[PDB]
């Protein structure tokens, strides 16, 4: 009871989201992780959606660098839930220290380009 | 174990409903029930202030309807040792 | 050591210590920072200025990632009046709120309203440095701005206010305590040549007042010059949000009777007080500017935060303070 | 002569009555006549609509100079239901804002939910043909155009309301103080499949119903079936002015407290009533539908004015003609 | 009449005013000043209703600020015997 | 919101300045209008009627050339304040022979439209 909330609001049946989660990834441009059956049958975990995202106004200059962005529903009563969009950082693909793991890693600084990809998001998917 | 895909797993497509509904999602924790630019602490003085967040939220988006028709959305993130939530308002499309 | 020479003294450790901070340290430990994109509407902008409670916001640009300027009371002043000057038709104004804000700053561009980059600072830079560069322009609010290597993406940080790096001084130099030379012997503060208004004055017409001087308030004063109240850039912005521009037409007077019950008030004090009043009254509430008066309310000067500002870093005498 | 046979005779004269007038005698001497570019915004439309305290407008198309359809309570609610049932995001809901009324109307055409096209009447025709014309389309208004020859514009004169054309007669026919044969002697009316609602009933839902039946207004009953009050389509318009879409996740009951006083009330006639009080009813207050109900507020039936007025303009032993036409339609709240 | 052209006259623009003499318009008539779509909320609950128009004045243009962004221009005329005060709501452009 | 209608349009300033914008934007509009006539080279008030005769759009992106005319009037209100009063005198097709020189009115019928479409381009044209 309180304007600001977490994450993207959603109702409904929790797999039809998902499926909007990642139409709207796809849509978007990202790529992201996908869920793996555990001797025959799907678990929990399918909720939880690492994706990757070219930043584009380091695209537009010739640079190869990426935004890691986590996505997780939760339910928070029946039939209502939180898409929470969480961020991992960045990385120019071609500099650190000099290839020695990756995944965002060093800066966690700033919420740009998140708050942008973020906006990207939330437009696909009022939009499916 | 190969991390990154572009296809929607095909499973979630057509049948879908058979209530081997495909696990619940987890419920809601308690430290996502309450974002910290809603305690429009308001003082006298100083209007930017806010309570220090909770560490386990910098960097998770946070969302507010406009009513305006434009996109209102925030994060929490550490600067040096102090804290800044920018709430961004944006058009759409 | 004698109230002159003692505030020579004060000022010098002021100054030192403001260099040996740099603007973060200014900076609450958890706090809010607005953002707008440029490409908003003119309508959305004041709407949106108008319920956050706030009188600015940084602009982004979010195809660059980049600052795009800092959006305040003076980007509306600028354009109204211009438009008020070269329109024959009243009702042509209401389109300013369909312009978007990077229009708007366009439309301030050609008219030269407006300096052409983006002043900012570092925010680990000397405090000192964020008053210069203030005082450099007019600025009135300094954005400190670093950028991230790994995308090139601008961080704004915050936005920092004359009034915030006045209370900051106020709640860390025991040294303004010893700033007892009267404003009668100092040369701070603007005390003639004053932009007046009284109650039947029209608002268009104070508007042209704050566009001309680019000041952010008139007094209000009678015929025989004592203060009534104050119109600020501020109250403009009430009168045209929800997008009624035919307020402007109304007089100063029935304007005031849309003033919302949550007004600050107006600060006044004497030319015989002195600055370690002023930080005082600076450290316990929000002060915009102060109105010098007289016993009889007669106003007689004005002295505002860039004022003090500007007096404080630069010598005791180099500038404005020279003086007797 | 019987009951009955009174009433057919009673008919037979407001019959004779509606033919002889235009479509133009129903109109005041002096009137106001409201016009929407198609190509507003929908969120100016609703402040508009709001503002002027309408619930409908003409649209005008000004590029061809020609009419462009009518808007009413109908539109939104289809198109807020349609993006309501196929959306897993609440908010999402919000963009209906920025559509034109152009755009929105294309969004009901390619649901099947509007008609092929535009219909009206000449405001020097018959009066019955405007009836029969809303008869057909299910529309409760019609719009009265004439088209100028010298500029091909069409003329919109107005738009002439079900409510409108029975309070016309009520006040030019003394036969409706014949009228006395009662409701249930009568098939006029809906007793079945009745689209209700209850306190906890989210808005959302009604509007659901609204849609699906095609309706106006929903009952609001509790359980063991009594009438406790009435959940308009324009009371949803009202929650969502000014782009708070929010407020169809209210419940019935937390709605109500939002919605402005309304004098009049919510009419109710018993199943032993007959046409001749309903039109002493009509002529002072106005009356959208009566509700019908027993002894204890029990909630059995509802009569509307359009089967109200179906009923009248269909004649001889009562057709049965009647009402056939493309019958869900757009047309016209 | 009988006299469409173009341009502007060659006076007003180039240039040397002070004018000739340039007289001053008419004054404006007292039929003008007031305007029937005034009658705020409007009577009996019909609402649509007006009252009669001056004659004088049908087909004259008549204008309102909206604080919505649109035009709202009217105009009464008259039918057969009645009269129709049209008020349109239209976006610039 | 709802407040008070007023005939024309509200304008301000110096009258001949306004009628050199009212004929400007005439000619941005693409109308076709009269001009002044000196009673030696002096002026009479008169200056401010003017008269203007409209292409109908509509029209001629049909079969027709039909012509819409609408006659401007300055008003002065109050030193410094005007009105544009904007009168509909009818409008005519291609020698549709009944009749009136006056502007056949637009045969008998005597609709607001297009009238106030044109109204609407004028008062962009005044007001860019
Ligand atoms: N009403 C006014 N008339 C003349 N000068 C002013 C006025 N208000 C402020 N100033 C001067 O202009 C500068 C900036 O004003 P402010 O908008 O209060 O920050 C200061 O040096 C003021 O003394
Ligand atoms: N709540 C309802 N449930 C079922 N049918 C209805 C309901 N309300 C109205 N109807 C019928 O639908 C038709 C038109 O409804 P209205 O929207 O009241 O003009 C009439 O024949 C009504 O009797």
């Amino acid at each position: 009871r309180n304007k600001w909330h977490f994450g993207v609001r959603c109702r409904g049946d929790a797999p039809e989201i998902l499926l909007a989660v990642y139409r709207a990834l796809q849509r978007a441009g990202a790529q992201f992780t996908v869920p793996k059956p555990v001797n025959g049958k799907y678990r929990s975990d399918m909720y939880t959606i690492k994706s990757r995202w070219e930043i584009p106004h380091c695209k537009r200059e010739g640079k190869n660098t990426y935004a890691y962005i986590e996505l997780q529903l939760y339910e928070v009563m029946p039939g209502c839930f939180m898409l929470d969009v969480k961020s991992n950082g960045y990385k120019d693909i071609y500099s650190h220290p000099e290839r020695t793991a990756d995944h965002g890693m060093d800066d966690l600084k700033s919420s740009f380009p998140f708050l942008d990809l973020c906006a990207m998001l939330v437009c696909k998917l009022f939009s499916a | 174990s190969e991390q990154y895909s572009t296809e929607i797993p095909a499973f979630l497509t057509s049948n879908t409903l058979q209530e081997l509904k495909l696990p619940k999602p987890p419920s809601l924790p308690p430290h996502l029930e309450k974002c910290i630019l809603n305690s429009n602490t308001a003082y006298k003085e100083d209007q930017s202030v806010l309570p220090n967040p909770n560490h386990v939220l910098l960097n998770h988006l946070a969302a507010a309807n406009t009513q305006l028709g434009v996109l209102a959305l925030s994060a929490t993130t550490r600067y040096h040792r102090k804290y800044v939530t920018t709430a961004m308002f944006k058009n759409f499309d | 050591m004698d109230v002159q020479e003692t505030q020579k003294g004060a000022l010098k450790e002021i100054q030192a210590f403001i260099r040996s901070r740099t603007s973060y340290d200014v900076l609450p430990t958890s706090f809010r920072l607005i953002v707008f994109d440029v490409t908003l509407f003119v309508k959305t902008s004041l709407s949106l200025l108008t319920l956050n409670n706030i009188v600015s916001a940084p602009l982004w640009d979010s195809e660059a990632n980049k600052f795009a300027g800092l959006l305040t009371m003076a980007d509306f002043v600028n354009v109204i009046k211009y438009y008020y000057q070269s329109s024959s038709f009243p009702e042509a104004i209401a389109e300013i709120d369909k312009f978007r804000l990077l229009g708007l700053r366009e439309v301030e561009r050609k008219i030269g309203a407006i300096p052409p980059e983006t002043i900012y600072v570092h925010p680990m830079h000397s405090l000192m440095d964020a008053c210069l560069a203030m005082s450099k322009s007019r600025a009135r609010r300094i954005p400190l701005i670093d950028v991230d290597g790994e995308t090139g993406s601008e961080m704004i940080v915050s936005v920092l206010t004359q009034y915030r790096i006045l209370k900051f001084i106020s709640m860390n130099c025991k040294e303004t305590a010893m700033l007892r030379v009267p404003l009668n012997q100092m040369t701070i503060g603007t005390w003639s040549n004053l932009a007046t208004a009284s109650m039947e004055t029209k608002v268009y017409d104070v508007i042209k007042m704050l566009a001309e001087k680019n000041i952010s308030a008139v007094p209000i004063v009678n015929s025989e010059g004592t203060l009534l109240n104050v119109y600020e850039s501020v109250d403009v912005m009430h009168l045209i949000q929800d997008g009624d521009y035919s307020n402007l037409d109304l007089s100063v007077g029935e304007a005031l009777l849309k003033r919302p019950a949550n007004f600050d008030g107006v600060h006044t004090c004497r030319a015989t007080d002195r600055l370690d009043g002023i930080f005082d009254a600076i450290k316990h509430s929000r002060v915009h500017r102060l109105f010098v008066v007289d016993e009889n309310l007669k106003l007689e000067g004005i002295l505002s935060l860039a004022d003090i500002l500007n007096y404080i870093i630069y010598d005791k005498t180099t500038t404005p303070g020279v003086p007797e």
